[PDB]
DNA sequence: GGGGGGGGGGGGGGGGGGGGGTTTTTGGGGGGGGGG
DNA sequence: CCCCCCCCCCACCCCCCCCCCCCCCCCCCCCCC
């Protein structure tokens, strides 16, 4: 979403919140209102996305090593694209 | 004291010894600080190391962390110092006559490395120490008789105004010519031969070069071996030789075992 | 309002099971030396 | 000088270890003084 022809989809976002913004603060419909807040979730989502944290299961002690690593980025991601 | 006369009651003591260099190893790294890496939290903390162990820490340092059995050891982060293994053979002089000679392991640390070559003749002071080694190396137990090595402290081998003075003589090239051999009677156009190959040419780049090149011949029962023997005893790097054969030393290089062994003339 | 007791979790120790632990002959190629 | 020979080099118990289970210890919560 980011880094996807420099995240013109952003763009595309907003024209879809400027096509309500356009009608009045009178004229917005319920359904108008709900757009513009799911362009605000929109922007929230693609925020807030952050790499899970490492759940192990504590059924069974710990080995003489202990975790490998926490690293959970999938292998066509860094931490610098996020 | 004698590598032969060695006993356990020096197992502690500073000694002395005398020897031939037989080889060394190449440089050997040994560890004197461990780096450790917290896999969870990718903290680092030093461990020197004691008495050759690592004092593995076996829950990661930081109280906000404190991960047990997290800690990994980070090799190419460890401080190292240098180590050399070099085998001592007992000199002739000391041997019984009827017997092989003993050698000694000795090693030796940091810029003492390489303080020797193979074919060097020295002294060395260290320590006598001695080791357990073990029977098996998935095992811990020990053989009941202990490797023996010396720990080394110190290693030891076995003007122009004259110079500008001696360069204004008028009579300089008959003096230098006679000094090369005056124990041998006159062949003085010889000596002066043998001066002048001494002095040699120059090089070039452009190959031209500054050897002279000289023969004897003649009757063998002459004075030619030892001024053979005496130009060898001037020359800074020179060799001796005869024309065929090798007593472990020969005249071309030679491939053997695989290894390039290169000849006298080289 | 603080201290004791009860209950639950977490860690450590002990036991049990399992797996690992060189010269001598023959043939071939290549190099060196000797005899016609 | 050429060819042939011949010489050389080479190919079942015991220890370490790991897993599983049980008990004990330490902390937290609740009640009693
Ligand atoms: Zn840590």
């Amino acid at each position: 979403i980011l880094s996807m022809e420099s995240g013109k989809v952003l763009r595309a976002a907003i024209r879809l919140a400027l096509d309500v913004i356009k009608i009045d603060r009178l004229s917005r419909t319920p359904r108008d209102n709900m757009v513009l807040k799911l362009v605000l979730n929109f922007f929230r989502n693609v925020i807030a996305i952050e790499p899970g944290e490492f759940t192990i299961n504590t059924k069974k002690s710990m080995p003489k090593k202990g975790i490998t690593s926490i690293d959970t980025l999938p292998p066509n991601v860094s931490m610098d694209d996020i | 004291k004698g590598m032969r006369e060695l006993n356990p009651n020096d197992i502690d003591k500073l000694i002395n010894l005398k020897g031939l260099v037989l080889r060394s190893t190449p440089v050997i790294p040994d560890m004197k600080v461990a780096f450790f890496k917290c896999n969870v939290c990718d903290h680092t903390m030093a461990v020197e190391i004691d008495r050759g162990v690592i004092q593995e820490p076996a829950r990661c340092e930081r109280i906000d962390c404190n991960e047990p059995n997290s800690m990994s050891l980070i090799h190419n982060r460890c401080s190292f110092a240098d180590k050399q293994v070099i085998k001592l053979q007992e000199t002739p002089d000391f041997v019984p006559d009827g017997q092989t000679p003993h050698s000694i392991s000795l090693c030796v640390y940091d810029e003492l490395v390489d303080s020797c070559r193979a074919g060097d003749r020295i002294e060395v002071t260290g320590t006598f120490r001695s080791i357990p080694i073990r029977a098996n190396s998935r095992q811990r137990v020990l053989k009941s008789l202990y490797k023996t090595y010396v720990d080394v402290v110190h290693v030891k081998k076995v003007d122009l105004a004259k110079i500008r003075e001696v360069a204004a003589r008028e009579d300089l090239y008959s003096l230098l010519a006679r000094s090369i051999a005056p124990s041998i009677y006159e062949l003085e156009d010889v000596k002066k031969g043998i001066l002048l190959q001494l002095f040699g040419g120059t090089n070039k780049t452009f190959r031209y070069r500054g050897d002279i090149n000289i023969l004897l011949c003649g009757d063998p029962s002459t004075s030619k071996s030892q001024i053979l023997q005496y130009v060898h005893k001037i020359t800074p790097r020179g060799v001796y030789t005869s024309g065929k054969g090798s007593s472990a030393v020969g005249l071309t290089a030679y491939i053997t075992r695989l290894v390039l062994e290169s000849g006298a003339l080289v």
